[PDB]
C-alpha cells in the first residue's frame, strides 16, 4: 500500500543506473584482501 | 589571499574532506594552535566518515 524506502546512503553508495527495456545482467568481482583478484562466473541468484 | 595547487577531486577525496575555513569556523575562540592538528585529523579517502 503506502509503503516507503528509507535509502541509506553509507551503507551503499551512489546507486546504479540502467534503463527501461534493456536486457541487463550485473557484473560481480571477488575481492581478496581489498584486491581485485578475478570476475566471478559461477551460477548466482539475485532477490528483493 | 593565498591559495593551492589543485581541487579536492584530482586527488583522491571521494568525499567532504577538511580545510582550513571550516575548521577555523569551527573552534570560535581558542587560538589557531588548538583548532586543527593530529589528534583532530579525518581523512578524506574515507566513504563512511
Ligand atoms: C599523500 O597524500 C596523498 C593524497 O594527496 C595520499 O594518496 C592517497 O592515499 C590513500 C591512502 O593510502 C590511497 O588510498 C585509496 O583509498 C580508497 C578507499 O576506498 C575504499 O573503497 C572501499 C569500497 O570499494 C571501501 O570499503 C573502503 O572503506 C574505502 O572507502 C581506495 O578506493 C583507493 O583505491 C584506488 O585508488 C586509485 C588511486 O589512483 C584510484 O584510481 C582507484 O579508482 C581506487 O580508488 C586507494 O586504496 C589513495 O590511492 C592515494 N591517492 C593518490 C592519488 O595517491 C598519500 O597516501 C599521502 N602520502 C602518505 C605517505 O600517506
Ligand atoms: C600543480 O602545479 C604544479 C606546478 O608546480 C604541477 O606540477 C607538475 O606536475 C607534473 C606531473 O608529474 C610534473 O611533470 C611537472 O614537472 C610539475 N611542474 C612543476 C613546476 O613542478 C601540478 O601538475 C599541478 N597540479 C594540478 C592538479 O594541476
Amino acid at each position: 500500500d503506502d509503503l516507503i524506502v528509507f535509502y541509506e546512503y553509507k551503507d551503499l553508495g551512489c546507486p546504479r543506473l540502467v534503463y527501461y527495456d534493456k536486457p541487463w545482467k550485473p557484473v560481480v568481482e571477488l575481492w581478496k584482501n581489498g584486491i581485485v583478484e578475478e570476475i566471478m562466473n559461477a551460477e548466482y541468484v539475485i532477490s528483493e | 589571499d593565498y591559495t593551492f595547487n589543485s581541487t579536492m577531486e584530482q586527488n583522491g577525496c571521494i568525499n567532504e574532506a577538511q580545510t582550513w575555513d571550516s575548521m577555523i569556523e569551527e573552534n570560535p575562540d581558542i587560538p589557531l594552535d588548538d583548532v586543527w592538528g593530529p589528534q583532530n585529523y579525518r581523512p578524506c579517502f574515507s566513504y563512511a566518515i
